[PDB]
Parts: C-alpha cells; structure tokens; sequence
C-alpha cells in the first residue's frame, strides 16, 4: 500500500498485503480510515476478495 | 423489606452499586468486586506477541 | 491537599496538565505511568493511572476537538522515536504514531510536542496538529486525528522552543500562528492554515542563549476554547 | 500488512578446560567435600593435595607422610579428613588448616587400604587394612573401635556404607563376596552376601535399596532389600577400576553414575534407564582414578582423572553523578501498583545480515558475492544458493556479470560438486551460466582451464557414484 | 541532493526536496520563474513547476518531472527561451 505526499512526490509504504490491491481510498469525515479490498489471486480460478479497513494510526488492519 | 443497596466509589467520583439480598448472607460478609489492578492492556487487534 | 498524596509517584514530573472542562488533572514522568486524579479542594484521588513500558515519557497534555468535544485524547510522549495517542473511554484504546511520512531524519526524539486546532479555510473542517521538535531547525505539523504529515517548517538555527497563538478572522472563522525561537533569540512568526511560509519575523532584545517561549493572554494549550466562537 | 519470512551429549561435550597437572607418582583415589565439594583432594604419593573450584591448583596439600598413602576422605560435615597411609597409622586432621594433625591412631600393622567416616554419624571411622578384618575406630575415644568386624576369608579391601540404612555396612574383599554388617551385630556375620565374581575393585551404594560394585573387566548391581542383580555392564579393556554417583544436576540426565576402567574412556551410565553411556571420553592412558564432583558444586564442576601414571586431568563446566540519577530514576519500576500495563514492543531479532538483506532488497549481484566468500560459512552459501536459485530468476541474476566475477563460483563448485545434497543442483548453477554465457568464454579463453579440470573430477566422481549405485546392487541382490 | 527553495526576504526556507541522490552541481529556470531544472551528478536533470493558479497563488512548488538521458555526470546547465526556440 503506497501513499504519496504530493507536496514533496514521495511516498509511505505498507510492504506485505498478503495479496494484491483491487480498491483503495480514505472515507472517514476527518480522514482516518482506509478502506480496501484485496484480491490474493495465488488461486487463478475464482475472484476470492478481501474486504478490510485500516486505521490511519499505525496502519493497523481493523475487521479483516 | 429484604433488599439491601450499596454504594461505593469505583474510581475517584463515579458511585457504584450493589444490589445485596439481605437476610441469607452470613453475618460477617465481603463483596468482592471486580477491580482493574494490574491488568494487561489486551487490543482488538493484536495476539500475545504482538 | 497534595495532588500526588492519595497514589504517589516515583520519578520527576515532567508533565502536568488539566482537562479543559472535566475537573481532571494528569500527570506524566519518567517512571513511564501517566496517572490521571481526578482534584479538588479536600481529598483528591486517582481516576486511572495507564503505565506503558519501555516508554519515558517526557510530556503528555489533554485535547479536545473543536467541533463535536466528544474526543478526549491524550497524547503523550517521551525520548523515543514513538508518540501515543489515547481515546479515553473510562479498558484503554492507544494508538502509537510513529509512521514519519516526510521526514524521518530528523528526529532523534519526540520529546517536545504541542497540540493545536486549526481551520481548512476553504472549507471548516476544523482538527488537530500534533506539532513536533526536530534537531535542526525542524518543527514538523502533523494530523492529530490521521496521523498525516502535514507539513513541517525549518527555521535557521536551532529550534529551542515555540508556541501557537490563534486569531479570530470573522463570525465563525480563526486562523493559527506558529512562533519559533532560536538560541539566539529571532523569532518566526508564520501561519499554518495555509502552507507554512513566514509572514512575520523579529529578534528579542537580548539573550544569548533564550530557553523558553511562551504566549498567553487569550487562548493557547493550556486554555483552550470550546465552541470555535469562543477563540 | 505483516512481518518478512526468514530462511544430553552437547552437555557433556561443552566440558572444557582440560588441563594437565603430573605427579610425582600415581593416584590413588580422590575426596569430595560433602556439604560443599568447592574443594576437592587427591592422594598423591606421601602427600595429599588440595585444590579450589577457582584457581584450579593446590590451594593446600599436606605432605609430612613418611609411606604412600592410600585413601583420602572428608567426613560428611565437611570440616576434617582421614588419610590412610601403607605404615598402618591412619591419621586423621582438620582440612582448611594442613599444618595440624588432629589425631594419628595406628590400625593393624598392614598397610591401611581405605578408611572412611559414617555417612551420617561424625564420630565413627570406618578402616580396613590387609589384616582381613575391618574396624570402626570411634574418635571420641580411639583406643580400640566399637567393633571387631571380623568374619572375612581373604584382604578385606574396599568399604562404604547404606546412606539411609545407618546400620549396614558394606564392605568388599579380594574373594567376590560382599559383605554387609549390621553394626548392632557380633560382627563376625553379615546378614547375607553378594556372589561378585572377581575381586572387587570398589562398591558403592547409589541408592538405599541398590549399590553398584565393581570388580574384573564387568561391573555388577546388586538390590539390598531383596539380594537381587539386575544389571552387569563389561564393555572395558581392563577392569573397571573406580565409580562415581551423583544425583540431581544440571543436565538432560537427572543423575549420573561413571565407571573408571584403565582404558582411556570413562563412561557415564545413569539410573534413569538402566545404565547407558551417553558418550565416553578418552584421556591419556591408563585412568586410575576419575570422579566428576558431586550435586552442590552449583554450576563450576570439575571432573578430575589421576591416571596410573599420575597425571590428573581437569575439566570442568563453568556458566555522571547522583543528580543525572536522580534525573533519571524512575527507570526500573515496570508497573506494579497501578492499574493497566501497555506492552508494544518490537523484538530485536537475530542478526540480519548482508546477503539476507541483498536478498529482502533483490540486491542479487552482492548476495551471490556475499555467498562466495571464504569468511562466510559453506552450509550457508549451500543454503543461499538453494533459496535463491527456488527464489528469483538465475537469468536476471546473472544478466550482467562477467567471468572474473563468475570465477568463484566455478571455484566453489569445483569442491560442490562432491557434495550429497548439493551436487545437481550446483551442476544445474553451472548449467545455466554456460547455457547463457559461451560467448565470454569464447572471447576470453581463460576459464575453460577451470572447465576441463571440472570435467575431469566430475568423470572421477560420477564413476565414484556409479560404483556406489552397483555396490548397493550387490546389497539388492544379496537381500 | 537537497534542493532547497528558501524566501528572500525573512531570509527563511520555502520548500525542501530530496529528490536527488547524489550532489546537486547546476540548475536554471526561464523569464517569470514558470519553472526550474537542475541537475548534478546523478545524471538526472528534473523539473519544478510553479505554474497554475494554485501554484501562483500558495507560491508552491511540485517535482513535476524527472529525466535520465546522460552518461555520467552534469556538470553544467544552461536554458534559453524566445518566441522562435524554447
């Protein structure tokens, strides 16, 4: 998961997903919660996603 | 008519309750309550290692 | 009465601060247990008292958010590279920032900190900085609610220390200051509602080595306002 | 998000320190302190010598003896000793203090063999010389012991007790035939006798219903409460010469027992499981007298050997101001009498290192450099080059490289090669980079050198493995 | 590597970026400072932009672009603009 600071072009990591990003962005009304979905396709045959929130904190995952 | 409420500060100002039924305890009596003391901050999020 | 006489503490205090409604005092050392008393004039006793390890605290303080006042963090934080933040719910919920998203060679500590609302300015979404020391001439604004990097300042020379002094603008609408010292005392005087570039700059008379900043007088961290009206 | 992946014996074996003190003479037997065996003796030749669990050499030694002495033994409280000498006149003397003799008392005029306290009483001493009778002097008054504790055929030679049992006796003689005197008896019977076959070379009592002699090239058990042997081991050159118990220590065995046997080897069998050695340690020759120290040497444990040429061998186990304090005291209190205790640490690992990291990088090139290198381990550059080759591409990983890079992983596989475990999936390394790679050696001739000279100790050592593969043919057709 | 924008008057930093990695050795810009290029010894010339409203209004400067083709080194820039080249 990789978020950029525009104001300087760099970026912020999250390095093992256990899979691979489909759907990403922020919802909370002051910002504090990124929902996402991940897709893990190390199964080629059925399109098994992965709902989960995480909080903006530590990018601690909440609910998977 | 056999009831009887106790009151007690749990932390420094909220009063709690306690509903003891009066005629069948023995004569000399504690409540134990339930009491954070050195209890390990547990999240939603995390195991025993972290 | 002594407000640490009912449960003591062991180390220094090297943080003390009051609710800003709530009649609630917390006190932060180096023996890494934030108590918290509730005070008053006769007998004065310890509501909670978090202790968290490996972590000396240097400075803690309360906050609020301006809008909805129904937040409650603590933010607390020591000699390490990790600060805390805490929902206070009468079991505990913490959360430990530490995720630098700009700089990360900066700082060798997080023990000096500052908590500040400000506006959007385009819109009213009116929230948290948490307000960092760096080692150079870094001080680095941050989100209280995210964690966001904001952005951060540097000013020319070393940071010794700083303050934040709101404005009111119109019915409804403020606008922060950041002020900053060096050691040889010029200070820096730039708002942070919009990017942080230095609307104002001086020198104190005297000095050779100035320790401590502080404004008052109307509101500031250790009196806050509650309606953003009231600023 | 998560973390990253990574990719009994012993304890006697981590006995060290093994150093070499010659006598003058052989070495006896030896002694233990038995409330605090931190100092140990052994008779030496007309001398008894002292030693500490610290210094590891004589600490005090007593050497005004006019004849050999034989037998050296603390009393159970652990403050005098008893020394028997080849005159006959048994002294016995305060340890700590060498220069003192508290009391010289003559046995019979034979040459006192052993001579021993009670294992619990600390005023009776157990003597036997080749008088072919035994004697428990008394040293409140040693004029003449309590007991004639006769009723032997032939050279009454090695005694000891029952520990928990005070009245039993046993003491063993050149005739098999181990006796056990109760000491409330005439002392001319014992109650009952072991059938040892060979002249017995020293017994012990390991429990308080069983004691282990032994004598000749086999040692024996025997059960006290029901005279019973269910154990015999013989696996000796020579005669098993001394034994040594020791109960409740630091070990995956909870109590030892070694046998001492002229042969180099000392072994150490255990009642756990019926007397197995877990492995047996060789000295210098002719081992005389071994013993390791007893229970309450508390982590410092010495094993010492007195060979019959009477070198002993030791090898022992051993496991700004007040106001910047005042500044920063509270560092050790942990939270104890407050209400709730965080704990968010992260754990300082292992020690990544350079290839691990060129791996968790994709720093391909420099991690098979790290891997090719003679300070780092071979297992390790086996293991590297097994997850890096199941890992990531050899092609991207090699898509740059020319041979004076190349050369050390030839050179590598040029001793690779013979390995069990290792050896197609090294050819297969050397596979890929001549299957991409015959350009630079047709530009550069140097590394064919290198080539042919693999050829030809491959051809050695795929006939070595062909000639393996028909021997185990042979076991096939001889099934 | 740290491009530093600094104000003239108040005589403090703008901006930071640590773009690039290695020693920064020239950069230009054009006539109403639209843009700046710079380059050093990472064999990298890269682009500041200052153009919109935004940009105009804020004073804020973007890392727009970026732009390997070297072999080694720059050591020296130059720019020139005009209504027949740029």
């Amino acid at each position: 998961m990789s978020l950029w600071q525009l104001e300087t072009n760099s970026q912020q990591f999250l390095p093992r997903l256990n899979g691979i990003i489909i759907d990403c962005q922020v919802l909370g009304p002051q910002g504090n919660y990124y929902s996402l979905i991940l897709q893990m396709t190390e199964n080629n045959s059925n399109s098994d996603y992965q709902f989960l929130l995480l909080n903006a904190s530590d990018l601690t995952s909440k609910l998977s | 008519k056999d009831l009887l409420n106790v009151s007690w500060l749990q932390n420094a100002t909220m009063p709690y309750f306690k509903n003891l039924q009066w005629r069948e305890i023995p004569n000399e009596y504690t409540v134990e309550i339930s009491l954070n003391w050195n209890n390990k901050n547990k999240s939603a999020d995390r195991d025993l290692h972290g | 009465k002594d407000a640490n006489a009912s449960h003591p503490s062991h180390s220094a205090i090297q943080s003390l601060s009051f609710h800003p409604s709530k009649p609630l005092l917390l006190t932060g050392g180096y023996d890494k247990t934030l108590r918290i008393y509730h005070i008053d004039g006769k007998t004065n006793h310890l509501v909670t008292s978090l202790h968290l390890v490996g972590s000396p605290i240097q400075t803690c303080t309360f906050y609020t958010s301006l809008s909805n006042q129904n937040q409650q963090n603590i933010f607390t934080a020591g000699r390490r590279r990790y600060m805390h933040s805490w929902d206070l719910s009468l079991t505990a919920k913490i959360e430990k920032f530490s995720r630098l998203y700009g700089h990360e060679s900066t700082q060798r500590s997080f023990e000096n900190f500052k908590v500040a609302h400000l506006q959007n300015s385009q819109t009213n979404s009116v929230h948290g900085i948490v307000l960092l020391q760096g080692n150079n001439g870094w001080i680095n604004i941050l989100h209280s609610t995210s964690g966001l990097w904001l952005m951060g300042c540097k000013i020319e020379g070393v940071i010794t220390d700083f303050c934040i002094d709101y404005q009111p603008i119109s019915r409804g609408k403020f606008r922060t200051i950041l002020i900053a010292v060096n050691a040889y005392g010029e200070v820096w005087e730039f708002d942070l509602n919009k990017n942080g570039h230095v609307i104002r700059r001086w020198k104190d008379q005297g000095g050779v080595g100035i320790t401590k900043i502080q404004v008052g007088g109307g509101t500031t961290t250790t009196c806050p306002a509650l309606q953003i009206s009231k600023i | 998000s998560t973390a990253r992946p990574r990719i009994e014996q012993r304890y006697w074996r981590q006995y060290t320190s093994a150093q070499l003190v010659k006598e003058h003479n052989s070495v006896t037997h030896i002694s233990f302190n038995p409330q605090h065996p931190h100092d140990f003796a052994v008779t030496s030749s007309t001398r008894v010598q002292i030693f500490s669990s610290r210094t590891r050499q004589v600490i005090k030694t007593f050497s005004r003896f006019k004849d050999v002495v034989y037998s050296a033994s603390f009393r159970s409280d652990g403050k005098l000793l008893c020394a028997g000498d080849a005159t006959g006149l048994v002294s016995v003397y305060d340890s700590y203090n060498p220069r003192t003799i508290l009391l010289s008392i003559n046995a019979s005029t034979h040459p006192t063999h052993v001579t021993k306290f009670h294992t619990q009483d600390n005023k009776i001493l157990a003597t036997a010389s080749d008088d072919r009778v035994t004697r428990l002097w008394d040293i409140s008054n040693a004029y003449e012991p309590q007991l004639e504790l006769t009723g032997a055929t032939d050279y009454v030679r090695t005694l000891s007790f029952i520990p928990a049992a005070p009245h039993l006796v046993a003491t063993g003689s050149y005739d098999g035939l181990i006796r056990l005197y109760d000491t409330r008896s005439s002392g001319s019977t014992p109650i009952y006798s072991l059938n040892h076959d060979q002249p017995v070379e020293n017994v012990i009592a390991v429990s308080p219903t069983q004691i282990v002699s032994c004598g000749g090239n086999n040692f024996k058990v025997w059960d006290l409460t029901s005279n019973k042997k269910l154990y015999e081991r013989g696996n000796f050159n020579k005669a098993v010469t001394c034994l040594d118990y020791v109960e409740n220590f630091d070990s995956p065995m909870q109590s030892a027992l070694i046998a001492s046997s002229l042969d180099g080897h000392v072994k150490v069998f255990d009642p756990l499981d019926n007397f197995q050695v877990k492995f047996g340690w060789k000295f210098s020759g002719p081992v005389l007298s071994c013993a390791v120290s007893p229970s309450t040497a508390q982590g410092n444990r010495h094993l010492v050997a007195g060979l019959s040429s009477g070198l002993l061998a030791i090898r022992t186990k051993k496991k700004k101001s007040n106001n910047f304090q005042r500044m920063m005291r509270g560092s050790e209190y942990q939270g104890d009498q407050e209400h709730i205790i965080h704990n968010d640490k992260v754990r300082s690992q292992r020690r990544m290192r350079a290839f691990e990291r060129n791996i968790n990088q994709f720093k391909w090139s420099e991690a098979l450099d790290n891997a090719f290198v003679p300070g780092m381990a071979k297992e390790l550059t086996l293991t590297v080059l097994q997850e890096l080759r199941k890992r990531g591409k050899v092609r991207v990983a090699l898509y740059g490289r020319d041979e004076s890079t190349l050369e050390p992983l030839l050179n590598w596989c040029l001793k690779g090669i013979e390995d069990v475990r290792s050896a197609s999936i090294v050819a297969d390394w050397v596979a890929v980079v001549l299957e991409l790679y015959g350009n630079t050696l047709e530009s550069s001739p140097v590394l064919q050198e290198l080539m042919i000279d693999l050829k030809t100790k491959v051809r050695h050592e795929i006939h070595k493995s062909k000639e393996a593969q028909r021997i185990e043919g042979m076991l096939q057709l001889l099934t | 590597g740290s491009i530093k924008f600094w104000d003239f008057q108040f005589a403090t930093l703008n901006q930071s970026f640590k773009a690039h990695d290695a020693d920064v050795l020239c950069l230009t810009t054009d006539t109403d400072n639209n843009y700046v290029f710079s380059a050093g010894v990472d064999r990298k010339i890269f682009q500041f932009s200052q153009n919109t409203n935004k940009s105009q209004k804020n004073n804020r400067w973007v890392n727009s672009s970026n732009r390997l083709l070297h072999g080694n080194d720059i050591r020296a820039i130059c720019a020139y603009q005009s209504k027949g080249a740029d």
